[PDB]
């Protein structure tokens, strides 16, 4: 039926939509949780004087 | 001994440490420079670290204090233990190898502003072997060029 | 540096513990998300849990403090993690086995079974 015809189109265009969405979400949630679990993976006085070393360095070069 | 201009140099070390500006450093703040370094300090060894400085027993470190330690580091001249300390410093993730981005963010976290063609250059004046990484060795000779 | 997308997450979360919504998480509302996690706070011991968190002093927890904690604690990055497939994978983890398939195949660009730095980078940008 030309009615029937119609809806079966706009309910075949909503269910690829409904797909593709779907596909979307899974994405995101499995990114997500690859980027979650790298976050829970990747977890003196000597050191006032090699801050001061640094600056000295770039003082020199900037003077070289 | 001591010189007008390195008192100065001594005081742009003391202002990267003081970070609100007040004229001392508290174990907070050193924790803030340490953690932006790549070291994870735990709240005892900075509270050790500084009582070793603080003369004075108020428990932060002013500019006299600092300036005592700094200038009695100063004559330990058997000090390649010192660059050992700043390789360490610049080599976060300890691999041995100092890369540009390494040297970018440890550079900009001290307060210094090269653009990304001078550390180019930085890196390229220090590296004898063409890697395009500074290594130990290479750092050595870069440090007391 | 935050994002507007970290940011809504962290919303979210805090909702999870703002169980009557009036923008607070209160030891009460706190105690009760842990009993239901399986635990058995004392008193005391959920007043401890607020204290580390309670910038102002007030008692509770709002959502600027509860997001100054989150923020705190959530290309060279990358690479790293790198060093450390479906074999290889399930090692480190929660999930389930099937689950962790989708996880390869979502990354599995070139289609080999297992996962390239070139697109594990895809799959972090
Ligand atoms: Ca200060
Ligand atoms: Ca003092
Ligand atoms: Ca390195
Ligand atoms: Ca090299
Ligand atoms: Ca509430
Ligand atoms: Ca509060
Ligand atoms: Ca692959």
């Amino acid at each position: 039926g030309t009615l029937f015809a119609l809806v079966r189109t706009a309910l075949r265009i909503k269910t690829e939509g409904n797909l593709e969405q779907a596909n979307e979400e899974l994405r995101a949630i499995i990114k997500k949780i690859w980027k979650r679990t790298s976050m829970k993976l990747l977890d003196t006085v000597g050191k006032f004087y090699a801050t001061f070393l640094i600056q000295e360095y770039f003082r020199k070069f900037k003077k070289r | 001994q001591l010189t007008e201009e390195q008192i100065a140099e001594f005081k742009e070390a003391f202002s990267l440490f003081d970070k609100d500006g007040d004229g001392t450093i508290t174990t907070k703040e050193l924790g803030t420079v340490m953690r932006s370094l790549g070291q994870n300090p735990t709240e005892a060894e900075l509270q050790d670290m500084i009582n070793e400085v603080d003369a004075d027993g108020n428990g932060t470190i002013d500019f006299p204090e600092f300036l005592t330690m700094m200038a009695r580091k100063m004559k330990d001249t058997d000090s390649e233990e010192e660059i050992r300390e700043a390789f360490r410093v610049f080599d976060k993730d300890g691999n041995g190898y100092i890369s540009a981005a390494e040297l970018r963010h440890v550079m900009t976290n001290l307060g210094e502003k090269l653009t990304d063609e001078e550390v180019d250059e930085m890196i390229r004046e220090a590296d004898i072997d063409g890697d395009g990484q500074v290594n130990y060795e290479e750092f050595v000779q870069m440090m007391t060029a």
